[PDB]
RNA sequence: AAUUGAAGAGUUUGAUCAUGGCUCAGAUUGAACGCUGGCGGCAGGCCUAACACAUGCAAGUCGAACGGUAACAGGAAGAAGCUUGCUUCUUUGCUGACGAGUGGCGGACGGGUGAGUAAUGUCUGGGAAACUGCCUGAUGGAGGGGGAUAACUACUGGAAACGGUAGCUAAUACCGCAUAACGUCGCAAGACCAAAGAGGGGGACCUUCGGGCCUCUUGCCAUCGGAUGUGCCCAGAUGGGAUUAGCUAGUAGGUGGGGUAACGGCUCACCUAGGCGACGAUCCCUAGCUGGUCUGAGAGGAUGACCAGCCACACUGGAACUGAGACACGGUCCAGACUCCUACGGGAGGCAGCAGUGGGGAAUAUUGCACAAUGGGCGCAAGCCUGAUGCAGCCAUGCCGCGUGUAUGAAGAAGGCCUUCGGGUUGUAAAGUACUUUCAGCGGGGAGGAAGGGAGUAAAGUUAAUACCUUUGCUCAUUGACGUUACCCGCAGAAGAAGCACCGGCUAACUCCGUGCCAGCAGCCGCGGUAAUACGGAGGGUGCAAGCGUUAAUCGGAAUUACUGGGC
């Protein structure tokens, strides 16, 4: 990074919203591609960079869903982007996930520029949004505010143009700041695993400059770039501070995002990735000591011990932080679920040997059964379970938590009984003649033994009969017999109480 | 692959004077000889069987400045060789270069002596040698370069080096800053105080 | 993978196609020997003989029967014609 | 099988996979083997100074 | 001159001597983990999932085999925009060459792997009943004809792969005739079998004026040999278990027929009732074997990484064709498992090649450069191809060498530690003073790995020829991937470079403090319950050194499977 030498280059635009508001339609449209409703749950649940060519100049769209799910996704996208853009529709209005979306603006100190997603529909006005919208200090219009609204169809393809000239403008007004030689640097999108390519990662370059001979450093993972993919284009020779290319060669499967540095020699970069390592497994070991001391006592001061643990490998290094942390908005005080050995990609042997140890459901947002996988889960009783979205994943998973619990809300008396004049067995040790004032008596069903109003003892009905019938039950107001074992006195004026046991059922929330 | 500590350190431990303290000044004078080799070092000098046969090793290669490593490799030559094999394992680590450069008066030490080869200004038979451990044969001249000639550090040790022994093996020369090594030394021309067959002994096992 | 011997493929196709007609006619000599032979036809036998001995021993010249095969089947046919004979 | 935890203290439990060596020392009955300290998820000794080798402890910088 | 060399200790008991096991000192590894880490040379580097695979590359090459213009490099002709000297754009295989196709040779070599195989194997020593391209020695033919066909056109079935119908065209493709022993088949007489031309140049009788012919180079055909390789057979040796003792119908042998290049139950019909086996058959478990490596005084034991020989295997199972050689790693056909493509009819793929990824596992690497060199494949040669090989990158994995200063220096400093507070120790260590510049860093110079090949000449050898070609001199241009090569010289300045285990005995090397059967050490006997040289820290010390230590594996010690060499 020499010579300061100053070129301009193509802005990074990042879009957000409630889910919905068509954004994914804004880059489809743009693109010519029509990708959307084209893969499973037909909304966006992952995110990717496009650059397009359009006059004037050029410029990238970069796309992250709004969901309460994707904390990080979203967080991240707007400190990288030089330009944010909010969707927001006249019948949707605000909602709680757009206002999200406003915070992530300002605090990354990034201009916004926005369109009115639908002017098709006849109850859809642009003042209401305008106006709304104006308690809060951003998206002013012609007050002296600079920010500017765009109209588009989204669904017409109606310019457009408008909002086209805003972010080519807006992205001119302020000076555009990079260099086509240097010292190359930046941040990455998304980094996810396959099986022939090996681990990858989509890489934002800041200085634009890439060699395959480059040594290249993200994290604390680092290695030599063996080929370079970008979008569609499967080989690219070069790549600018501008368009994006995937990076391939890497390591291992790096952070979710981070600075990558790239090196002049990988010897020098050894030491540096492996002391990241250090620092990052001594503050892992350091959470590990706290969290086990906290509770300062040998075990839970309540009956919450029951827990239910998952196991969980996603092909993207994406989703697995940033849905484990909406995976940890479910739990709660009663049931405590927790995640055992977050995988990068796929499915292994030690993943199944995970869940083997402790019983645990092994999932993937999206993973394939390895040939050497089938043969453990197919051997030993497990379950495996791949979930194209999040939400039928965040539901289950609460399912199955709902079902753990056992609770029985009801102890009403089935029968109570008043027993006279003792008679002696051999077996029981005693029979109490009885006489039923109210209710059925039956045979398996507990009873509650007590003498003036406190209890004297308490049991189980082991044998229930009457003469020589030994009937199983026993109404009210009929002659009855009964005994037990473990009960030594019988005396008159006490009154035996019979109760059903039964369970209401819990469920999570 | 050198000490680099304390030397005289190395000489008190031994209880024999190692010739490293050589230099300018000698006989020591100032010594505290035995005594307390370390802090504890004033206990008594009873040593066992085993390790009066490991000290002995440390005698030799402490003097020379040889490790265990390369020290292996002169007694598993020095085995292979024709006659006593105590005889040829000082005769190979007399046959070293940076010893013939000592005995002839270079180097005033015998750390200064691979100091001096070192850095290249040692020639034999005309070719340059930077490895100390380089084997010398007979009738195999050796001299000093015209480059670092009649510098101080070599000339104080080549005035100093006539009040020694001066070997009966070796010619001395110094006029024309030479050296010729005529023949193997013998057992009676070396060794005497230290022993041979303590130091064999420890590697049988 | 289109690689290499494709052409060879095809060409070892060809000869196959070629030398398996070739091998079968130079058959149907040797199998008219032994119907004079399992008859009584004396003069027959003879006479399949010399309409065999042409083209055998122009197989073994070509390199395709390889030569002492050739020659065996003159070997033991020679006994069995003069056995009754 | 059972494994024997040298150095003072741990943050070993229930997971995080960890290295085992190995080598046979005779204290509880039927003990076979010892786990290494400062390897893959499982924490050194702390505060240690002497055999640092032993027990996966790093070189403080002074 | 050449397998010339042999260590024990600790521990049963109150103590001793035997017997006896366990443990340790030794060396070594295709190593790993922990801590630490400067450079160079050489060697080694998926031991587990014979688990599965993305992309590129790993075998092509000849116009001097023959039809050919599909590209573009000239020449030639013609038509044009015009500049009187040139470009532009359609024809033309005349040519330097060459896409695709036909044909020849090599895809059976090189490379990888250790799943099978306890004997169609390997090792060692023999035998006769066989083949063997390319390459060689010996003696002769290479005469004269015919019929196709790919490509390319005219259509047409197809998404793709890949065809179909009907014409056209050559050959070192293919098929007849003639020619025929020294060959094959026979007791003999006899019967019967082959081919190909192409290229360089040229006087003479010369051509239907393609060239005959003379001559040189190369290739084809037949036979007897040489060499090499391959097949087959016999003997011996090459794991464990008797808690496997009986096992065999083509099983053992003969005769006859067929079969293999060749002997043979190799395979059939018939006949006989044998074969193997306590000297371990059969069955089961495990495993490539050997030259060797490791250990050992030797005998042995363990082991089969790299290097090299042989065998087997090439997604699983089975089969055959082409060919001198395969029952074929990157060939074909069929079935099975599984990946991709598709308009859903139907095709395409096999990293146990080099890199590399998924994954296994404690763990082992770069999707590199170059045919410069060695050695194959093709070719007359140039030259092309060559993940073989030569090199680089990566990892302290191993081995070896070097450096991280040297010399002087008492105030035996300061500080730390101990102290019976006299001091001792750290300690010539540091500071200071006097010197040197290796390996790194920077700037210069510069071997060897390179011989050939190519273009002109001279003489000699072939020859009707001072053509041509080959061989041998001479001269002139050159051909280095590695390579900021090795190495040498100069510059600056001790500058950039020492950690690790252990200190109760065994076993080299001791005190204080903290903790008090708590926390912990341990290879073995054992230490700690308020003087712990055994724990933890500090000081000091010892061993070793870019390594160190722990664990795992093998042998030694272990005369503790004892043949050498032990007892009852
Ligand atoms: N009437 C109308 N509907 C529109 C318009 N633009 C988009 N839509 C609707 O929006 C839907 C597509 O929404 P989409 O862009 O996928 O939403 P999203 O960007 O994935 N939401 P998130 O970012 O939270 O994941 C379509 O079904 C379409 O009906 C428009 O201009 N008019
Ligand atoms: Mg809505
Ligand atoms: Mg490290
Ligand atoms: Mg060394
Ligand atoms: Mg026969
Ligand atoms: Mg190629
Ligand atoms: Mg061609
Ligand atoms: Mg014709
Ligand atoms: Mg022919
Ligand atoms: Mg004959
Ligand atoms: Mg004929
Ligand atoms: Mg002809
Ligand atoms: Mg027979
Ligand atoms: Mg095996
Ligand atoms: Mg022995
Ligand atoms: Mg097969
Ligand atoms: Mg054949
Ligand atoms: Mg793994
Ligand atoms: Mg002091
Ligand atoms: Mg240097
Ligand atoms: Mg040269
Ligand atoms: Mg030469
Ligand atoms: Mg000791
Ligand atoms: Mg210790
Ligand atoms: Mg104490
Ligand atoms: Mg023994
Ligand atoms: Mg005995």
């Amino acid at each position: 990074d020499t010579g300061a030498a100053a070129e301009p280059r193509a802005p990074v635009v990042t879009i957000m919203g409630h889910v919905d508001h068509g954004k994914t339609s804004l880059l489809d449209y743009i693109r010519s591609t029509k990708v959307a409703s084209g893969e499973a749950g037909g909304i966006t649940q992952h995110i990717g960079a496009y650059h397009v060519e359009t006059e004037n100049g050029m410029i990238t769209f970069l796309d992250t869903p709004g969901h309460a799910a994707f904390t990080s996704m979203r967080a991240r996208g707007a400190q990288a982007t030089d330009i944010v853009v909010l969707v927001v529709a006249a019948d949707d209005g605000v909602m709680p996930q757009t206002i999200e979306a406003i915070q992530h603006a300002k605090a990354a100190q990034v201009p916004v520029v926005v369109a009115v997603n639908k002017i098709d529909k006849p109850e859809a006005d642009p003042d209401r949004v305008k106006n709304e919208l104006s308690q809060y200090g951003i998206l002013p219009e012609e007050w002296g505010g600079e920010s500017q609204f765009v109209h588009v169809s989204a669904k017409a393809g109606t310019g457009i143009d408008e909002l086209l000239d805003a972010i080519l403008l807006q992205a001119e007004v302020l000076e555009l700041k990079a260099v086509r030689k240097g010292m190359a640097s930046g941040a990455v999108i998304e980094s996810f695993l396959d099986k022939g390519r090996g681990p990858v990662a989509t890489v934002l370059v800041r200085e634009g400059t890439l060699h395959k001979g480059d040594i290249v450093l993200c994290g604390f993972e680092y290695g030599r770039v063996r080929a370079m993919r970008n979008e569609l284009g499967q080989e690219v020779l070069e790549a600018g501070p501008s368009i994006p290319v995937e990076i391939l060669g890497l390591s291992g499967v790096p952070a979710a995002g981070d600075e990558v540095t790239v090196v002049r020699d990988e010897k020098k970069a050894r030491e540096v990735a492996l002391y990241r390592q250090g620092k990052f497994r001594e503050v892992k070991l350091a959470r590990q000591q706290k969290s086990k001391l906290e509770n300062m006592f040998a075990n839970m001061t309540e009956g919450e011990v029951h827990e239910v643990n998952i196991v969980l490998k996603a092909d993207v290094q994406g989703s697995v932080e940033a849905i484990s942390d909406s995976l940890l908005k479910l739990s709660t005080d009663e049931v405590k679920v927790k995640i055992i050995g977050s995988g990068v990609g796929g499915i292994t042997e030690t993943d199944a040997t995970l869940a083997a140890a402790s019983n645990a459901i092994l999932v993937g947002f999206n993973v394939r059964a390895d040939a050497s996988a089938r043969k453990v889960i197919e051997a030993e009783s497990l379950d495996l379970r791949y979930y194209s979205v999040i939400y039928n994943l965040i539901d289950e998973v609460k399912a199955a938590m709902s079902g753990m619990l056992s609770p029985e809300l009801k102890q009403q008396i089935i029968g109570l009984a008043e027993v006279r004049d003792v008679f002696k067995s051999p077996k029981f040790g005693a029979i109490a003649g009885c006489m039923v004032t109210e209710g059925v008596v039956k045979r398996h069903n507990p009873i509650r033994v007590l003498r003036d109003n406190v209890v004297i003892y308490e049991g189980e009905l082991e044998s229930l009969r009457r003469f020589k019938d030994d009937v199983n039950e026993v109404r009210n107001g009929m002659e009855c017999g009964i005994g037990v074992k473990n009960y030594n006195d019988v005396r008159t004026g006490d009154v035996i109480e019979v109760f059903e046991i039964i369970e209401i059922q819990r469920t999570i929330a | 692959a050198r000490y680099l500590g304390p030397k005289l350190k190395l000489s008190r431990r031994e209880g024999t004077d190692l010739f490293l303290k050589s230099g300018v000044r000698a006989i020591d004078t100032k010594c505290k000889i035995e005594q307390a080799p370390g802090q504890h070092g004033a206990r008594k000098p009873r040593l066992s069987d085993y390790g009066v046969q490991l000290r002995e090793k440390q005698k030799v290669r402490r003097i020379y400045g040889v490790l265990e490593r390369q020290f292996r490799n002169y007694y598993k030559e020095a085995a292979r060789l024709k006659g006593n094999t105590g005889e040829n394992l000082l005769a190979l680590l007399e046959g070293r270069l940076d010893n013939v450069v000592y005995r002839m008066g270079f180097g005033a030490t015998r750390a200064e002596a691979r100091q001096l080869v070192s850095h290249k200004a040692i020639m034999v038979n005309g070719r340059v040698v930077n490895i100390a451990s380089y084997q010398v044969s007979p009738n195999d001249v050796v001299s000093i370069r015209e480059k670092a000639k009649k510098q101080s550090r070599v000339k104080a040790a080549l005035e100093l080096a006539e009040q020694r022994e001066k070997p009966t093996w070796l010619e001395v020369d110094a006029g024309k800053m030479e050296g010729t090594f005529k023949r193997k030394p013998e057992r009676s021309d070396l060794s005497a105080d230290i022993n041979e067959h303590l130091i064999v002994e420890l590697y049988s096992k | 993978n289109i690689k290499s011997a494709k052409k060879r493929a095809i060409q070892s196709e060809k000869a196959r196609k070629h030398n398996a007609s070739r091998r079968s006619m130079m058959r149907t000599f040797i199998k008219k020997v032994y119907a004079a032979i399992e008859a009584g036809d004396k003069a027959a036998a003879q006479k399949a003989f010399n309409e065999m001995q042409p083209i055998v021993d122009r197989q073994a010249a070509k390199g395709l029967i390889h030569k002492n095969k050739a020659a065996r089947h003159k070997a033991n046919l020679t006994a069995q014609i003069n056995k009754l004979a | 099988v059972t494994s024997y935890i040298g150095g003072e203290g741990h943050n070993l439990q229930e997971h995080s996979v960890i290295l085992i060596r190995g080598g046979r020392v005779k204290d509880l009955p039927g003990v076979r083997y010892h786990t290494v300290r400062g390897a893959l998820d499982c924490s050194g000794v702390k505060d240690r100074k002497q055999a640092r080798s032993k027990y996966g402890v790093k070189r403080p910088k002074a």
